[PDB]
């Protein structure tokens, strides 16, 4: 806060006051509709068989459909659209990137017309996938076959897939990592959000008192709400540091620190870069 | 001891002259370097403190 | 000798080149001029499962067999000492001692009350 | 060949009668430590299990078995040549290992913990 | 972030560190610091230089059993193919040492009469695993193959990292042991001052007869020999 | 200082007579403040004080 | 559950080669069995040769004075073995093609 | 500094009910039940699983610390006004702590009753690779004492195992002091040039 | 690195470290902590391990954590199972403290690392070199002194007092619990009753007293000496 004027706080938060007619179940349901869901969060295993033109039969094992639809509110119609629009594009953007830097149970078949048309269309949209199937009945497995050229050498495919599964998102409201429902401090039913996006939480007015939402990213209150709201955040966030250790400092000191940091309409630090806009040359020369 | 066991890890520091062999025009008259050395140490001994003048 | 996706020479034990990378119908080692002008083995499969701790998630942690997280109200502080709380009059008080100064000064106790939650501090 | 000193080739290569009918002959690869004499011992106590404690000369030995590389060499006819035993390579049927054991004593808990 | 660090000490208590890095290509490198610099040779260059090896002796020494263990057999052919691709002109032991003595010829102060398979033999007998000495090339070969199944067993997380601060992985460099290490490197600088003094004489042609007792006396009254100060 | 980390400067060479005197007539060489011991927790000094007087007698 | 012994052959007639895994060595090959003449646990040297390869082995210096292996020939019907005190040869394989080498120095340099 | 023999029986009987506390918190985090014994091979497998994770060891520390701080708070809240030999005005050790003259009620409790849990970097006593907190203890020992809970007081003495954990807690209060003043020294200098 | 760790039990004093900026970095040795100076005779150990179940390293060609590599002084000599290697570590300790095997020195350390799940890499590591930390404990069969180093100690079970010997876990016991403190930390009277920062502070205050530097003061000439009369 005081030093360095961090626009990227390590742990930025956001406190969301829910209403008085939204229940605790509808609060916990609302938590799951905000937190991001990677594609890595619904996968049990990924079994990749490389046979040798070259081939790569990537087989996925998801969890059971009554487990990721309850923990993450993710339907199997979402995973179809996440894999076949986002994952396979990102996957081939990593396989091609590696080769360019290199040459310097059961069994299910007899698909219907819906699955056959899903297959042949996505083959045309991509470069080398040539077979594709997804568990439409149970939502337990996906299945495709990357055939590379008949010339390529050995490729660490499983190290590629683990990095792409952990970077494809199923459902992410941007800049927001996780929502949580803590213990209500003094009757304040609130929600704590690991991340800051004020623009998105305004769209959630059916659950949130949007005129009471409170962050600790002072550089993000400044951008959305302005300079006097950021100045009210500084006196509240220096106060939270000292009130944790049961140390009383007067607000007259904290208001004068805050009104110095907001003297240009911006959020200036106590460092060289904050001092750069000043009159006294010898103050600056004597500092560093 | 460790010192006499350590001087045998350095046993070759060699150089040559620049003088030829002065035989006929032969193939070993074109590749002769000079005469070798091998300055080396095979025993080191710390004596004891005494008084000398 | 076919071992995984690696095929070695049965005479010298050298690594033969990939049969789909040489020209037609000849693989032979560099040291031992081998007798494999055939490209006999067409499919060389290697099934490679991902690691079991490569996808960390909250659903894999429930599929583990120990308690991976604390619940919302299933851990209360055990520390209690009967100091009078100067704001509501409570006797129970969770104390918390951490050592601040060097080996010339003792410990400094943090007094957090139970019911109200007022932070209190006693130096020595 | 035979460039280092002290080396004489072998001539009197005694017969290794690997018959191979079908009764049957099995080739074993048992080991021994240096604290045993081969020609002195008559009977070899052995089992597919490990509990095969053989006692020779105030020592206690252990014959260990393992079912799940090494190549056997046999003479040609009389000239040495050490050709590889095969069928038409060839592995061993059983492999064993004799290991010297020792008996650690039990801790005298009635003596070593004094109140 | 991975690696296998060994600290090898010679029988004269002089040490040498050989770190074994893991790349994200299946590539494994061998790192050492010779003079004050730091050199990075690939590992199967050394593994083919120590003794006469096939590429299955290197395979069996790492893949002892568990051929079906798919993790290991795929990291490894980005390391055996990676040598055959990058160095196709290195077939036997007496030719990789020619390569290895060629590049390191300037740094080890090699003489113009030493052949390259004698310079590269010295690098393998001065740096890699010096606690096994010369003529333990088989034992130096089996230790690196042990040090690759420690690296590959760590990238798979089958092995916790060893804590370098935890008093089981550290010992005490004593007083006089340090004193004999530094005393060896002063008499190594002393032989190198004799040679650097004679080479000053053969920049001229003043009077140089190395069989002469009175030319040896003239050189060594000009080299500073007060090691005791 | 004692052998327990109870150090502190000599504050006054206090005259002999107006220093407290026992039943035995013994007057202490060193007076140390009891308010050191609650925050120090050096109870090895209480039992050294108690074992030393047992040992002298 | 013991098994008796037919006889104990002390004289060297059978050796145990220890090559790499998956080793063929076609059947028209001859191996020499050399021997240090000192009459204790003896150090042997194998050597063999065919038209394309050449390959020698030897008893390991660390174990063969401390660890003795015996190849037995077992009869399940007479319930007996006969013993052949065999050595174990740490055996490498070289090729009769890759024994070339470059120049012993750079051969063209006068710059330091 | 002495408890009376009536009250000294009180702290023995409450600390008698702490030998089960280490297993029950360890049986809780492994999601077993029914007082499974400490030598259960399906218990020791889970404790090794907890040991390799920094997350799961944080849970087992927090459960077991908050469960043994209750026994620490039961011994103090029964003894220190009541079990002592000398009552308040004559007991100068209490009168230096009640008046605020020097010390606290925490100093009096560690002298008269027990030290308590030796919390290190917030968590608990560290552990080797072998699941041992010292060479004195069985690997994966679900004792409260093996995790760093000192049932001894400075009046009667602390055992050699719990003298070693108490030196661990003593040193983290001294290395944190050496790094204390350098942090907030530059924060104050940097304010007193602008606001000057 | 300033953190006191459990592996320093008996090798570094927990108390005697200076308060201030070199806190934890300037730790002192324990009371009975000897350090090896010469290396011990380990030329005869491979003859003894082959007499036990160790298969030789040049024939076997196995690798991995599924077996127990057997190394002396950092030279891989063989391979056993994990169950067989535990029996070898106990017999080598039994033949060690019973001074009847003509090849085993008592200052050898037998660093058996048992197999586990994602723990330290398994193996059986013997060490006999210079510079090793060593402290004496009592081996519970035979009631004899054993010498134990800090690599061994992590996996052992050494009882502190004989009154705390539990059945069928403890194989060793300390001679006295005061073998883990320093020299100066052991002279503090009733140190187990003080608070821990006060025993650490006496260890620094005990150095800075004016006491008696020596009695041969009329034959010395120092910058300054302090002499309590
Ligand atoms: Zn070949
Ligand atoms: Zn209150």
């Amino acid at each position: 806060i005081v030093m360095t004027a961090s626009a990227a706080i390590k742990t930025p938060q956001m406190t969301l006051p829910i209403w008085n007619d939204v229940s605790d179940e509808q609060a916990d349901t609302f938590c799951k509709s905000i937190s991001k869901v990677l594609l890595s969060e619904v996968i049990d295993k990924v079994i990749v068989t490389e046979t040798t033109a070259r081939s790569y039969v990537i087989h996925m094992r998801f969890f059971d459909n009554n487990e990721y639809s309850e923990e993450y509110d993710v339907s199997k119609e979402e995973l179809q659209n996440v894999i076949s629009n986002q994952f396979i594009h990102l996957l081939e953007a990593a396989i091609v990137k590696e080769i360019k830097k290199q040459k310097r149970v059961e069994a299910n078949n007899n698909m219907n017309k819906v699955q056959r048309d899903r297959q042949s269309a996505i083959i045309s949209h991509h470069r080398f996938i040539t077979k594709y199937n997804f568990d439409d009945e149970s939502g337990k497995w996906c299945e495709f076959k990357l055939e590379l050229a008949a010339d390529t050498e050995k490729l660490l495919m499983v190290n590629i897939v683990e990095e792409i599964c952990r970077k494809s998102i199923i459902r992410q409201i941007p800049h927001i990592d996780r929502c949580v429902h803590p213990e209500p401090e003094n009757g304040k039913r609130v929600l704590v959000t690991e991340g800051v996006n004020f623009q998105a939480m305004w769209d959630q007015e059916a659950f949130i008192d949007v005129d009471g939402i409170t962050s600790n990213d002072v550089a993000a209150v400044l951008k959305t709400y302005g300079v006097e709201a950021a100045r009210n955040t500084i006196v509240n966030e220096i106060n939270n540091v000292f009130s944790r250790y049961a140390i009383s400092v007067s607000f007259r000191h904290l208001d004068l620190i805050a009104d110095m940091m907001t003297r240009q309409g911006t959020y200036l630090a106590f460092n060289r870069q904050g001092m750069e806009t000043s009159t006294s040359s010898f103050m600056k020369m004597s500092y560093e | 001891g460790l010192l006499n066991l350590g001087v045998k890890d350095i046993g070759e520091k060699v150089i040559f002259d620049g003088k030829p062999l002065n035989s006929e025009d032969e193939i070993s008259n074109s590749g002769y370097l000079g005469n070798k050395l091998s300055v080396s140490v095979e025993q080191v001994s710390i004596a004891k403190p005494m008084s000398n003048d | 000798s076919v071992v995984g996706s690696l095929i070695f020479c049965l005479d010298c034990g050298d690594l033969l080149e990939n049969p789909n990378a040489v020209l037609g119908s000849n693989v032979e080692c560099s040291q031992c001029k081998a007798i494999y002008p055939k490209s006999q083995f067409s499919n060389l499969k290697v099934v490679t499962t991902t690691a079991d701790d490569a996808f960390p998630s909250s659903l894999r942690a429930k599929k583990s067999v120990v308690k991976t997280s604390l619940k919302k109200n299933e851990l209360k502080d055990g520390a209690t000492i009967k100091e009078k709380c100067p704001q509501c009059g409570n006797e129970e008080m969770n104390y918390h001692t951490l050592q601040l100064r060097s080996a010339d000064e003792g410990a400094t106790v943090f007094y957090t009350c139970t019911s109200c939650g007022y932070k209190f501090r006693t130096n020595n | 060949f035979s460039i280092p000193d002290g080396f004489k080739k072998c001539k009197h290569l005694k017969n290794f009668p690997l018959n191979g009918d079908n009764k049957q002959q099995q080739v074993w690869l048992i080991k021994f430590p240096s604290n045993v004499d081969i020609s002195k011992l008559k009977s070899l106590p052995v089992d597919f299990e490990s509990s095969t404690t053989m006692t020779i000369d105030k020592h206690d030995y252990k014959i260990m078995d393992d079912t799940d590389n090494m190549t056997l060499l046999v003479p040609s006819e009389s000239k040495e040549s050490l050709k590889i035993a095969s069928t038409a390579p060839l592995q061993f049927d059983k492999v064993f290992s004799v290991s010297e054991t020792a008996k650690i004593p039990a801790i005298d808990y009635s003596k070593v913990r004094v109140p | 972030h991975y690696g296998i660090q060994i600290r090898s000490v010679r029988p004269d208590q002089t040490s040498q560190t050989n770190v074994l890095h893991y790349l994200n290509d299946g590539q494994v490198t061998f790192r050492f610091s010779w003079r004050k610099n730091e050199y990075l040779v690939p590992v199967v260059m050394i593994l083919k230089a120590l003794c006469h090896t096939s590429d299955r002796e290197i395979f069996d020494g790492i893949i002892g059993n568990d051929v079906k263990d798919s993790f290991l057999t795929d990291r490894l052919e980005l390391l055996l193919r990676g040598f055959k691709k990058r160095y196709p002109h290195l077939q036997n032991r007496t030719q990789v040492l020619q390569y290895l003595g060629d590049k390191f010829r300037v740094v080890f102060q090699a003489s113009p009469d030493q052949s390259d398979l004698e310079v590269g033999q010295e690098v393998l007998d001065r740096i890699v695993l010096v606690h096994l000495g010369k003529d333990g090339s088989q034992d130096k070969f089996r230790m690196l193959l042990f040090m690759i199944r420690k690296l590959y067993s760590l990238v798979a997380g089958e092995c916790s990292p060893d804590n370098p601060d935890a008093t089981q992985h550290q010992e005490v460099l004593l007083g006089g042991f340090l004193y004999g290490m530094i005393l060896k490197e002063k008499i190594d600088e002393y032989l190198q001052n004799i040679i650097a003094q004679v080479r000053m004489d053969i920049n001229r042609g003043m009077a140089i007869n190395f069989k002469d007792k009175r030319y040896m006396s003239r050189v060594l009254m000009r080299v500073n020999e007060n090691i005791g100060s | 200082s004692s052998r327990h980390g109870q150090k502190g400067v000599c504050s006054r060479k206090w005259p002999t007579i107006d220093m407290p005197f026992s039943e035995t007539g013994i007057q202490p060489d060193i007076i140390i403040n009891p308010h050191a011991f609650p925050s120090r927790m050096t109870i090895g000094m209480f039992v050294e004080s108690l074992a030393g007087k047992a040992g002298a007698l | 559950s013991e098994i008796e012994i037919e006889s104990v052959q002390d004289q060297p007639s059978v050796a145990v080669g220890s090559f790499f895994k998956g080793f063929r060595a076609p059947s028209d090959t001859t191996f020499d069995l050399y021997k240090k003449k000192k009459s204790e646990k003896d150090e042997f040297v194998l050597h063999g040769e065919n038209e394309r390869l050449e390959y020698e082995g030897y008893t390991d210096s660390s174990s063969q004075a401390s660890n003795q292996y015996v190849v037995g020939l077992f009869n399940p019907e007479k319930k007996s073995i006969q013993l052949y005190k065999a050595p174990v040869l740490v055996s490498k394989v070289v090729s009769k093609s890759s024994k070339n080498l470059r120049g012993p120095k750079i051969k063209s340099k006068s710059d330091t | 500094l002495r408890l009376t023999a009536e009250g000294n029986k009180w702290r023995t009987d409450i600390l008698k009910t702490s030998v089960d506390t280490g297993r029950e918190a360890a049986a809780e985090v492994t999601n077993l039940d029914k007082d499974t014994p400490a030598d259960d091979p399906e218990l020791l497998k889970r404790l090794q699983e907890i040991l390799r994770d920094n997350n799961k060891s944080g849970i087992l520390d927090a459960v077991t610390s908050s469960k043994v701080n209750a026994i620490t708070s039961q011994v103090v809240s029964k003894c220190v006004p009541d079990g002592t030999m000398k009552k308040f005005p004559c007991n100068s050790m209490q009168a230096m702590a009640l008046s605020g003259a020097k010390g606290s009620n925490v100093n009096v409790s560690q002298i008269m009753c027990l030290l308590g849990q030796q919390a290190l970097e917030g968590r608990r006593v560290p552990v080797m690779v072998s699941g041992k907190t010292l060479p004195s203890f069985k690997p994966y020992e679900t004792d409260a004492m093996a995790g760093g809970y000192v049932k001894g007081r400075f009046y009667s003495g602390i055992k050699p195992q719990e003298y070693y954990f108490h030196c661990m807690a003593g040193r983290e209060g001294l290395i944190d002091t050496a790094v204390k003043t350098s942090r907030s020294g530059y924060l104050q200098r940097c304010l007193t040039k602008q606001l000057e | 690195v300033r953190k006191l760790l459990p592996e320093s039990w008996g090798f570094l004093c927990p108390v005697h470290t200076p308060d201030g900026s070199p806190c934890g970095l300037l730790n002192h040795f324990a009371h009975k902590c000897r350090i090896s100076t010469q290396q011990s005779d380990v030329s005869r150990i491979p003859s003894i391990l082959y007499s036990l179940g160790v298969a030789p390293a040049s024939h076997t060609f196995a690798a991995g954590p599924s077996l127990c590599c057997v190394q002396i002084d950092g030279k891989i000599i063989g391979w056993v199972s994990h169950e067989q290697g535990k029996i070898i570590a106990d017999t080598l300790r039994y033949w060690k403290v019973e001074g009847k095997t003509p090849g085993l020195p008592i200052d050898l350390e037998i660093g058996y690392v048992p197999p586990s799940t994602r723990g330290q890499y398994p193996g059986l590591y013997l060490f006999g070199g210079h510079s090793r930390m060593l402290r004496p404990v009592r081996y519970l069969p035979l009631d004899k002194e054993d010498i134990v180093g800090p690599f061994e100690q992590v996996y052992m079970n050494i009882a502190v007092t004989p009154q705390e010997i539990q059945n069928n876990v403890h194989t060793h016991v300390e001679f006295t619990p005061t073998n883990i403190l320093s020299i100066l930390a052991n002279l503090t009277p009733f140190s187990d009753f003080n608070q821990s920062p006060r025993n650490m502070y006496q260890c620094q205050m005990g150095k800075q007293t004016m006491g008696t530097p020596g009695v041969a003061l009329c034959h010395r000439s120092d910058n300054k000496l302090y002499r309590l009369q």
